[PDB]
């Protein structure tokens, strides 16, 4: 959790499953072969109040 | 149609469907990316030539 | 407060202790299944509440 840095706000979270073309390192191949994960949700903001 | 009696690559959307269906959306959202992608590239019509 | 007994006795197999690699591992896996879904989300976060 992050208050009011900006510098250290969560942008997206990955999970990959497999090597992207030749390389086997997961820590190497993991950049650009992940999956983006995330979904909204809207609440009642009179409810909470 | 002679290349497509030829050739062994056949043709099946329901791989888009299957990965797809794994992705859905809040009840409470109007709009909705997947549900555009899967309408958008009509994975139910088999007219492939 | 449970309370667990203190006496000699007959040998019991009682399997439930997983290392933290296998907890992650699973956990990683059912990420992987439940982002994007935000259908199954509901259910856990109305169960919850």
């Amino acid at each position: 959790y992050v208050r009011l840095d900006r510098d250290r706000v969560p942008t997206m979270v990955g999970v990959t499953r497999q090597s992207r073309d030749t390389i086997t390192q997961p820590a190497l191949s993991l950049s650009t072969t992940n999956t983006t994960v995330g979904v909204p949700l809207a609440l009642d903001a009179r409810a909470i109040t | 149609v002679l290349l497509q009696r030829i050739s062994p690559l056949q043709i099946d959307p329901t791989i888009i469907s299957n990965t797809m269906s794994t992705v859905s959306e809040s009840t409470t959202q109007t709009l909705s990316p997947a549900s555009s992608i899967l309408g958008k590239l009509r994975p139910s019509n088999s007219d492939f030539s | 407060t449970v309370t667990s007994p203190y006496a000699p006795s007959v040998n019991r197999l009682m399997p439930y202790r997983i290392s933290n690699a296998e907890r992650q591992i699973s956990q990683i896996i059912r990420v992987m299944n439940i982002g994007n879904n935000a259908t199954v989300i509901q259910p856990v976060l109305q169960d919850i509440s």
